């Protein structure tokens, strides 16, 4: 029978499906099948060819996206996609009106346009254009420009800059429309005296000198860029200027972001502001007073939020849902305990009200209506590494109610869902531990309608395949129960001795061990070259409670270190791993814990391999770093920061076999890191392995490079383990 | 044998006010069939279903076909009072109708374009008083008195035409206006099918 | 050529000015809501801060003029150069145009100042009696909603369109009721 060779992970041979939808009404979906775009209706089970693939290749050229106006008039057809950053880029856009079946000719999108996005309802426009934003309210409507000191580098209206759209919003999106599409809500961002990074780029063999790019980022305890929020009335924008929303005064004692704006009612807004020092959040209630016109925003409907032991929410505090009226919303607080459940706010109210409590978390809240509220949970049995959908009924809390626990639960246990419009239908996605499956059901009687995807094409393919198994167990820790998994090899014999390999990212709120099926390069090692792979969700780790992962708060690089270690000298204990043949790798937090763990002196790991690293948190960007490390001064945290360098851990790499990889055009994690990590083995009488990926980001994805690295570690491990 | 749908997919398609008509008897047809030929965008029948159209048996079968443009799609119903319902084109309250706005595909070649879509935004008479007007709505199934006056095509929208009546035929006036719609890319059509129930003559079946 | 003086902020307006060579010009009866004529097109502009919105897109000089009247509806129908007719409320516009392309035209030379070393012909649509006369059509368009539905046309009644015909007046009697008189 046939094992999962190499070349079936990087070849994607063997393709799993899914299913993504966009629902545009309370019963109605797009779908995009053989191209064409299918309209789907859940109410009556019958679907129109709502968009032809013949009308998406004869325009002049490939389109990429494509976004149906809500009033399904228009369509906006994105074409020459010019990729920025993570998420952002610039794109040119065409307009295709659905009333004439004609494409628009006359008051056309500019090109390179960076950001666009549609009224919630109707066929009003927004777009940024050299950061600035313009609106229009008619594709058949000139363009009125709202902000005119759109300066590369310098300011951004309506779009995030690096560290906003990496750490805080993940979007490029900063506006913000109203449900009646009368307001718009748009961010200004100033990264002025925001230090820049620069990174030289090699561009294809034509190009006789290398490019230098400079990016606004700020580290650990630079400059950070000011962000200021500013509401415009599209029906007389031409009336008044943007309508500044000044931040609370508790946010105004220093630096402070903006984090989150959520629409409450048609003339009610609501911002969400984080304090610098990340234990400080506040929500500021903010209604329309049409007489003067301003923006009334009462401090008796303030809503602090605080952290004792670290900082606030899992990466960022908790959006808030509101009501129907818009008059109290649900959001995600730590409890006493320090477990994430769902409190109950009133607008006016200074005190909010659980909902759910348990030894257990709440993962978010996806659907909201005046009679139940839709969530996922880590609940059922107890397992941390599970998601399930439940429903919790807003007169009696106790009568919660699972709707994907008891559906297949030996094959599904990690679900996650998407609604419609006032929750009347949800799509149920499973993603493991065995093969994902996607239904489409109705939220009257929590019924499946119809099974949208079975991957079956997978299901048999894999029969044929010696594929190997995943374990999802426990062990203790100082008393305290954590969670790991096993990739095990086929025919695996408890008798016999293998080779381990340990897959680490042990970031904050992290969760590596979980009940996801998952068709990766552990996935080959395991079913072709039998060696364990492994990952250990320790302290540091999150869904777990406050106590676990607040434990590393201040002191980044100490226990999610000795957790890796400690967790595999209990693997050493059982009687199925070799001693002499563990090794070690992880990816931009592994690889700076894979690194530390090298650098300790454990004598538990023969190898290890650190991909775009994090060397010094010196070195990474302040949203993230002083989150969990706070400021690098003398008088906050300066120690610690100097305590957890990879470079001061370098007599120790003497050890092991150290392979340090790093892709050059990396805006995330700075090629700086990894070079200054070499130094270090360099002066220290130090070898080691390299290899640089030129031209490569952060998530090396290039279908060349992709193949490279895998390929490259591939023999790296199988020399470490002596292996064919 | 089979209802021979030919006359559809040759020529250049007339305009709403001078529609083409195609009457079916003792023939066997394949709705699904034509409308896969065509990028049907819009189908609504009136006293039938559009799934029981296509799938059920009638003494006699008439498909009106012209071309429309998909703009004016709200124009087309019976109830409304605007000019092509008042002018130009009606169906029957008195038997099943059905109506299809279609789209003519790139690889349809067979139908040729005009230089765009027109239609009659006025017919109405002038009597001998010289001081009468009479507003003169189409009937169902019928064409306008105005199609004497109004050219197959309007060349200019707002060219108006004039006919003076003998007095036989009434005295005064027959007086049309006329308007235009710019073509599309590809040429937007109208079907308006209408069946008819006769004692032995069951003779339009779907055929298998 | 037209500039525009805000008086709220007591300060000439530099963005979206009217174009140089305006024909005409005129305010709505309530508001600030402008509506220009530039090239024999009409140009409608919710606000002086805002983009001028075009109407139509065939004026042509000498065969074309929508909003502005020709010759001898100026002379001697209109007493005025505009075709312009606002709506009470500013909500509706209503426009005539004019239609000279068969119309005979006049040629008269111009002796400009002895710098002028040739003679200009000018040439002028000029209907002498019996002559092709121009033709005009009235059209309404909705100034709050223009982007959809294309100008509406308000045809003449059946007892002019025996023949050749003119438009006297245009007066509106309510925000939705026009009148139009025919000859
Ligand atoms: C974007 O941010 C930059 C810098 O963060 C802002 O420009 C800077 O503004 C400060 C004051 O806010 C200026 O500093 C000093 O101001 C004092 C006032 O007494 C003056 O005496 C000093 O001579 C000095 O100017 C600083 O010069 C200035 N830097 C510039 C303009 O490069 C800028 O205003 C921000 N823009 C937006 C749109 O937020
Ligand atoms: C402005 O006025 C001119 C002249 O009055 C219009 O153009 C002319 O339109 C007539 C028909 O309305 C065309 O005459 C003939 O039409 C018959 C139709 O059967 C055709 O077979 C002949 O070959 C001939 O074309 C005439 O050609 C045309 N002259 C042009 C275009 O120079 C014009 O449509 C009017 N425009 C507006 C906006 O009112
Ligand atoms: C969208 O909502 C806004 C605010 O609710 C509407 O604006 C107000 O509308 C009310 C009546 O609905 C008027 O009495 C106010 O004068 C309006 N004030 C402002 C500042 O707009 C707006 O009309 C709504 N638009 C649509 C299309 O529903
Ligand atoms: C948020 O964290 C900061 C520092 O991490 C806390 O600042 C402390 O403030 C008190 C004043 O009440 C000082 O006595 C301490 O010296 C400060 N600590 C440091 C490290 O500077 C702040 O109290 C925290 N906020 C909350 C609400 O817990
Ligand atoms: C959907 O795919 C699943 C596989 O994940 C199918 O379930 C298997 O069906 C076979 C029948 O030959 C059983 O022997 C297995 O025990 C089933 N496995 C699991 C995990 O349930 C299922 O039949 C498929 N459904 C459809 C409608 O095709
Ligand atoms: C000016 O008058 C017009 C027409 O009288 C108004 O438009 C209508 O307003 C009524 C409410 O009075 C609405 O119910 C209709 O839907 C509107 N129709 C159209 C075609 O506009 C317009 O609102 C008035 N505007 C002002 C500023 O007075
Ligand atoms: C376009 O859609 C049709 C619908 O069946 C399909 O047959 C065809 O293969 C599709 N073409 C492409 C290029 O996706
Ligand atoms: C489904 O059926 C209803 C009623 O028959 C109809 O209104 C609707 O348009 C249909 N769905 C689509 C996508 O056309
Ligand atoms: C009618 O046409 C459709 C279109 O493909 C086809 O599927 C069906 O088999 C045809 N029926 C007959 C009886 O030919």
């Amino acid at each position: 029978r046939r094992t999962y060779t190499l070349a079936d992970y990087l070849k994607s041979t063997i393709r799993m499906r899914n299913y993504n939808l966009r629902w545009i009404s309370d019963h109605e979906y797009l779908y995009k099948q053989e191209n064409n775009v299918l309209l789907f209706n859940a109410d009556h089970g019958n679907s129109s060819t709502f968009l032809e693939n013949s009308t998406f290749d004869q325009f002049g050229h490939s389109i990429s996206d494509y976004s149906v106006s809500p009033d399904r008039q228009f369509v906006l057809f994105e074409y020459n996609y010019v990729k920025k950053w993570r998420h952002s880029y610039t794109a040119s856009y065409d307009i295709y009106d659905l009333n004439k079946r004609q494409l628009i000719t006359a008051e056309r999108i500019p090109n390179d346009t960076q950001l666009i996005r549609w009224s919630p309802e109707g066929h009003k426009l927004a777009y940024v254009w050299n950061n600035d934003v313009y609106v229009k309210n008619d594709p058949y409507s000139p363009s009125q420009r709202v902000t005119h000191d759109g300066r590369e580098d310098a300011i951004s209206n309506g779009i995030t800059d690096w560290v906003y759209e990496e750490e805080i919003f993940s979007t490029h999106s900063a506006l913000w429309w109203s449900p009646n599409g009368t307001f718009l809500a748009y961010a200004k961002f100033n990264d002025t005296d925001v230090p820049r990074i620069e990174y030289s780029v090699y561009l294809d063999e034509s190009l006789q000198y290398p490019k230098t790019i400079h990016i606004p980022y700020p580290k650990a305890g630079a400059k950070n860029p000011t962000v200021k929020l500013y509401v415009v009335n599209t029906d007389n924008l031409t009336d008044l200027e943007p309508a500044q929303i000044v931040a609370p005064a508790s946010v105004l004692t220093g630096d402070h972001y903006l984090c989150d704006v959520t629409w409450a009612t048609k003339e009610r807004i609501s911002l969400q502001w984080l304090r610098r020092i990340q234990n400080y959040s506040i929500i500021d209630i903010c209604d329309y007073n049409e007489s003067t016109p301003k923006w009334n925003c009462l401090v008796s409907r303030q809503h602090i939020e605080t952290s004792a032991t670290g900082w606030v929410g899992r990466f960022k505090p908790a959006e808030p849902h509101f009501t129907s009226d818009g008059n109290s919303f649900y959001k995600i607080m730590s409890n006493s305990e320090g477990y994430k459940h769902i409190c109950l706010f009133q607008i006016d109210k200074p005190d909010c009200t659980f909902i759910t409590k348990g030894a257990w978390e709440v993962i978010g809240i996806e659907a909201l209506t005046n009679d139940y509220l839709y969530f996922i949970s880590n609940e059922y049995k107890g397992m941390p590494g599970g998601r399930n959908l439940y429903k919790i009924q807003l007169n009696n809390y106790a009568n919660v109610t699972c709707l994907s626990c008891e559906l297949d639960p030996e094959r599904c246990q990690y679900y996650s869902a998407s609604f419609s419009k006032g929750a009347k239908y949800y799509q149920l996605r499973c993603s493991g531990p065995q093969i994902p499956r996607y239904s489409l059901h109705s939220s009257s009687n929590d019924k499946e309608l119809r099974l949208l995807e079975n991957n079956t094409a997978l299901y048999e393919t894999l029969q044929n395949i010696q594929m190997p198994r995943k374990t999802l167990d426990f062990l203790h820790l100082n008393g305290t129960k954590f969670w790991y998994q096993m990739i095990l090899p086929p025919h695996f014999d408890k008798s016999k001795k293998y080779p381990l390999l340990i897959d680490v990212y042990a970031g904050p709120c992290s969760q590596k061990a979980d009940a996801t099926f998952k068709l990766s390069w552990a996935t080959y090692l395991a079913s072709t070259e039998n060696i364990i792979v492994a990952s250990f969700d320790g302290r540091g780790s999150g869904y777990q409670g406050d106590k676990i992962m607040h434990a590393i708060n201040r002191r980044l690089g100490t226990f999610e270190v000795e957790d890796q270690i400690e967790a595999a000298k209990q693997f050493s204990k059982m009687g199925f791993v070799d001693d002499k043949r563990i090794a070690i790798w992880g990816w931009s937090y592994g690889g700076y814990v894979t690194s530390m763990v090298l650098g300790a002196g454990s004598h538990v790991f023969k190898c290890g391999i650190a991909v775009a690293p994090v060397s010094a948190w010196e070195f990474y960007d302040s949203v993230y770093t002083e989150r969990y490390m706070g400021l690098p001064t003398p008088e906050d945290n300066l120690d610690h920061y100097k305590n957890s360098t990879v470079m001061s851990r370098a007599e120790n790499f003497k050890l092991v076999e150290y392979l340090l990889i790093h892709g050059t055009a990396d805006d995330n994690v700075h090629f700086q890191q990894s070079a200054q990590i070499t130094r270090a083995l360099v002066d220290a009488g130090v070898d080691f392995q390299a290899m640089w990926y030129t031209d490569e980001d952060h998530g090396i994805a290039t279908s060349t490079a992709h193949q490279h690295i895998y390929t490259h570690m591939t023999h790296f491990i199988k020399q470490c383990f002596s292996l064919p | 044998v089979e209802c021979d749908f030919s006359p559809l997919l040759s020529g250049t398609p007339p305009q709403v006010y001078n529609f083409k008509r195609l009457v079916f008897t003792n023939c066997n047809y394949n709705l699904t069939k034509l409308l896969s030929l065509f990028s049907v965008n819009d189908f609504t029948c009136s006293q039938i279903s559009p799934a029981a159209i296509a799938s059920n048996c009638y003494s006699s079968l008439i498909l009106d076909y012209f071309s429309y443009p998909l703009s004016m799609k709200s124009d087309l119903s019976v109830s409304s009072a605007g000019p092509i319902s008042q002018f130009n084109y009606k169906q029957s309250f008195s038997n099943p109708t059905c109506l299809i706005l279609a789209t003519v595909p790139h690889n349809l070649t067979t139908i040729t374009k005009p230089l765009k879509y027109s239609y009659i935004n006025k017919c109405s008479r002038l009597l001998s008083d010289d001081r009468t007007e009479v507003p003169q709505l189409v009937n169902a199934n019928q064409y306008s008195p105005c199609v004497s006056i109004v050219p197959s095509t309007v060349w200019e929208d707002g060219d108006y035409y004039r006919k003076q009546l003998s007095p036989l035929e009434g005295g005064g006036w027959l007086v049309a206006s006329g308007s235009t719609v710019a073509m599309t890319e590809q040429l937007q059509m109208g079907f308006g099918i209408t069946v008819q129930y006769g004692t032995d003559t069951n003779s339009v079946c779907p055929k298998l």
